[PDB]
């Protein structure tokens, strides 16, 4: 595998039964400033 | 002045697609836009993950500072526009109060690993009691359309964000004889909702 082949990116969100990229922490789960994910 | 350390301003940044309807009329959209005051702080250790390890990258020149070089960027792209007679384009502008010649390195990421980067040398020219960097109308590179291309094409907004939560880009400026980080800018994305593109700016700290 590699991590940075563009289509397994777009084929993980588009069909997500044959996933194949690393696993990460949603960015709205982190610690980060009330109005990071609030347009201004 | 926002995007700032004490050496080095970047007042100006945009990402764009011109279309050249006829040879006397074009059509330029933004995708994303920059153009004093103490910006909010966000904790560098939540994003390393996000950008390139070991030396050279994001922790490892950090470390090295100055720590007022390094700013974290978050924009809402506006990603509605027609997409031959295509150019997708990249122009920023800097000042400084020195005389330098500058490296910009821009690093494209996905899962935190580099893709492609984007190396360009600019020199000063002298202007009203300062100088100033211009790189203008710089060709964003073929990942990047690709990567716009196939964006486009999902159907769905949420399916937008959600690969854009691992894209990123290491913006890092530098004195090219002294290897003095001048500006660090690291840029994290959403797709814009609201009819344009929006940016958050904030200050990257230790902790
Ligand atoms: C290749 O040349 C990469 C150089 C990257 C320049 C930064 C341009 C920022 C692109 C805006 C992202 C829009 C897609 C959501």
């Amino acid at each position: 595998d590699s991590e940075t082949d563009l289509e397994a990116l777009f084929n993980a969100v588009m069909n997500p039964k044959t996933a194949n990229v690393p696993q990460t922490v949603p960015m709205r789960l982190r610690k980060l400033p009330d109005a990071f994910f609030k347009p201004p | 002045r926002s995007v700032a350390s004490s050496k080095l301003w970047m007042l100006e940044f945009s990402a764009f697609l011109e279309q050249q309807q006829d040879p006397d009329t074009y059509n330029k959209h933004l995708f994303v836009h920059i153009g004093d005051p103490y910006l909010a702080a966000v904790d560098i250790r939540q994003i390393y993950d996000k950008f390139p390890e070991k030396k050279g990258g994001l922790k490892d020149l950090f470390e090295r500072g100055p720590s007022n070089a390094f700013f974290l960027v978050k924009f809402w792209a506006d990603l509605n526009t027609n997409i031959g007679s295509s150019f997708y384009g990249v122009s920023s502008q800097y000042e400084s109060p020195e005389n330098m010649i500058i490296t910009c390195s821009t690093k494209v990421c996905s899962f935190g690993k580099q893709v492609v980067e984007k190396v360009e040398t600019e020199y000063a020219r002298y202007e009203n009691g300062h100088y100033s960097y211009r790189i203008h109308r710089s060709p964003l590179c073929e990942y990047m359309i690709n990567f716009i291309h196939k964006l486009k094409h999902l159907p769905e907004k949420y399916m937008m964000n959600s690969v854009l939560e691992n894209f990123t880009i290491l913006q890092v400026v530098t004195n090219r004889d002294t290897q003095e980080t001048l500006l660090c800018i690291a840029y994290v994305f959403e797709v814009s909702a609201s009819e344009g593109a929006q940016h958050h700016i904030y200050r990257l700290v230790k902790e």
